[PDB]
């Protein structure tokens, strides 16, 4: 069983953020277990949305009641988050889980996705460039320069080159913008003969950028 | 997806901190109709209900279904340790704190919970359980209902001891989603008062439903 | 209709350390049970303690759970480096009718020893210079503790603008990166022999430099 957010990283202020999370491995319509969103606002707690039933039924946070919508798609092994009139304070991560059913009530969050970060700005979508990082044992690399928002994903070769790779926290720039980079150290009788690419994704633009990184 | 019935295994039953006593107030409910339905033998109530023991809210009652086999050792729905009970008799009930109507809780998650009286064939005579046997005239064909004229206090077919075993499954006919209240210890009938049951028409032998699998992510709570 | 846990707390390793949760009669009060979740940094809750007491599968035998009244405890029996995390019970409540968090413990390991920087320093690239810019990017990793002062230098002498350095964060082993970034023009960046990145860390420092 795994649980799968898809949804979008910016949302314009006062309008509608809406999230999707798919299930695999398992079915989704059944009468012991309950849907559940959850967020964390960055470096806060975890705060409960709401949840539902397959055939249903919705129980939602007081707090957020008249600002929140929650549905399932048993055809499709889905279900959804919307979330109205949206100010800096919903700026958080977004947690999909499965939630066991006690009786008449809920326990245990058994089951999470890996949270989708949704941010709220005004501004506009930002794709970063990518510059190599020349390895000149050797460190090599690649500069991701000017995104928004957050998150950027990194990788090395495909996710095969793992060993010595640390991306780095991004800096937050005067402008608004961030830029990060990533570094992997390797054997330096190799970069002659061996190939190195950095696989930099960042979803809430879908910026794709694969970089070789050669010695200059 | 949970149905209902299912064999209860003893071994696998965990604890539960809310399972406190189940108040039951039945002062106040009277019978109105009873009803042979092709299958089986329903009656309508109109007032009392449920509440204390695990329930947020009260449920208030809505119907009684019985249920009886070919035999008299083996008529249940439920079973115990893959141990049958004669008959089964199921009070349905429904969230009128949240919800406004029967049709309408059963469509909702927490809508219902059903109490499971069991029935065994002893030789004692039920006085109050004859008051339901004597009623059966009336309703001798298949899709006929009669009202009850007859005085029927239904806390005196409530067993001695209201140890109970609870679990989410579904209606019988797996229609909605329910919460089960099962009472282990049965009301004592006789043979007669049961074998009344297997004269009504569709002649109406057994009406049981067999058990399904309980899944191994289904849990079962004893009090 | 809330869950109170303290903010922080912290352990040396091989210590017993424990989290208090907070309810009321609505709540943990009223049978309804209290679940624990460890979150490390970056990553989703993962369940940790379920129904007051029970572990699931991989959750090893040092974490521990207990209930009496309107309060619930995490234990931590033999403090492990891995431990240093955020730490969140959670329950039921009738009048809300739905789930509820506690606002969540931070979780420190005490006693790590003082580890000296790992510096990188970067060049522009033939592509960034193409394009009109240059960035200088030093990187700095595998310190302890938290706290860490960048320079930089062209020829020698101190430059005075072009520089965002990021706040310190914890890496997945528990020690600090951070992130320089000096910001030229590519005539700035030929202007000079070379630039260097001192980084200075509990009394020393560290330099690399690079040239043209």
């Amino acid at each position: 069983l795994q649980l799968q957010e898809s949804g979008p990283g910016l949302v314009k202020p006062s309008e509608t953020l809406s999230l999707t999370c798919t299930i695999s491995g398992d079915s989704i319509s059944s009468n012991n277990y309950y849907w559940g969103w959850i967020r964390q606002p960055p470096g806060k707690g975890l705060e409960w949305i709401g949840s539902i039933y397959y055939s249903g039924s919705t129980y939602y946070n007081p707090s957020l009641k008249s600002r929140v919508t929650i549905s399932v798609d048993t055809s499709k092994n889905q279900f959804s988050l919307k979330l109205s009139s949206v100010t800096a304070a919903d700026t958080a991560v977004y947690y999909c889980a499965r939630h066991r059913r006690v009786l008449l009530w809920f326990g245990e969050f058994q089951l999470w996705g890996q949270g989708t970060l949704v941010t709220v700005s005004s501004a506009s979508t930002k794709g970063p460039s990518v510059f190599p990082l020349a390895p000149s044992t050797a460190a090599l690399g690649c500069l991701v320069k000017d995104y928004f928002p957050e998150p950027v994903t990194v990788s090395w070769n495909s996710g095969a080159l793992t060993s010595g790779v640390h991306t780095f926290p991004a800096v937050l720039q005067s402008s608004g913008l961030y830029s990060l980079s990533s570094v992997v150290t390797v054997p330096s009788s190799s970069l002659g003969t061996q190939t190195y690419i950095c696989n930099v994704n960042h979803k809430p633009s879908n910026t794709k950028v694969d970089k070789k990184v050669e010695p200059k | 997806q949970q149905l209902s019935p299912i064999n209860i295994e003893t071994k696998k039953a965990i604890s539960n901190a809310r399972l406190k006593p189940l108040d039951i107030h039945y002062n106040e409910s009277k019978p109105t109709t009873i009803q042979n339905t092709g299958k089986l033998v329903r009656i309508n109530f109109k007032g009392g209900y449920i509440s204390g023991g695990f329930l947020p809210n009260e449920y208030v009652l809505s119907s009684l279904h019985i249920y009886w086999g070919k035999e008299d050792d083996y008529g249940s729905n439920h079973l115990i340790d893959v141990y049958k009970y004669s008959g089964e008799i199921n009070l349905v009930h429904w969230n009128k704190k949240k919800y406004s109507s029967y049709e309408e809780a059963k469509k909702h998650d927490d809508g219902l919970i059903i109490i499971s009286i069991f029935l065994q064939v002893l030789d004692h005579k039920n006085v109050y359980f004859q008051k339901i046997v004597n009623q059966l005239d009336s309703i001798r064909s298949a899709n006929t209902s009669a009202p009850f004229d007859s005085v029927f206090y239904l806390d005196n077919l409530l067993p001695s001891k209201l140890d109970y075993f609870t679990y989410l499954g579904t209606t019988i006919n797996h229609s909605a989603d329910a919460v089960w209240i099962i009472f282990p210890t049965p009301i004592n009938i006789h043979s007669d008062q049961l074998s009344k049951f297997r004269t009504l028409l569709s002649y109406i032998t057994e009406n049981y439903r067999n058990p399904y699998k309980l899944n191994d992510d289904t849990e079962v709570y004893y009090s | 209709s809330a869950l109170t846990q303290p903010p922080s707390v912290s352990g040396a390793p091989g210590q017993r350390v424990t989290i208090s949760c907070t309810g009321s009669s609505s709540n943990i009060g009223a049978g309804y049970d209290v679940h624990w979740y460890q979150q490390l940094p970056g990553t989703a809750p993962k369940l940790l303690i379920y129904g007051n007491i029970n572990r699931p599968s991989g959750v090893p035998d040092r974490f521990s759970g207990s209930k009496s009244g309107t309060s619930a405890s995490l234990a931590i029996t033999g403090l492990q480096a891995e431990d240093e995390a955020d730490y969140y019970c959670q329950s039921y409540d009738s009048s809300l009718s739905g789930a509820l968090f506690g606002g969540g413990t931070q979780l420190t390991v005490l006693g790590q020893p003082k580890a000296n920087p790992t510096v990188t320093l970067f060049p522009p690239s033939s592509e960034e210079l193409q394009a009109n810019k240059a960035t200088l990017v030093c990187l700095i990793s595998d310190f302890y503790p938290g706290a860490v002062t960048v320079a930089w230098k062209a020829d020698g002498s101190p430059v005075k603008a072009g520089v965002e350095t990021t706040k310190p964060s914890k890496q997945s082993n528990n020690k600090y990166a951070a992130s320089s970034y000096l910001s030229l023009t590519p005539e700035q960046w030929k202007s000079h022999r070379s630039y260097s990145c001192q980084v200075t860390h509990e009394g020393s420092t560290v330099e690399k430099t690079v040239a043209p």
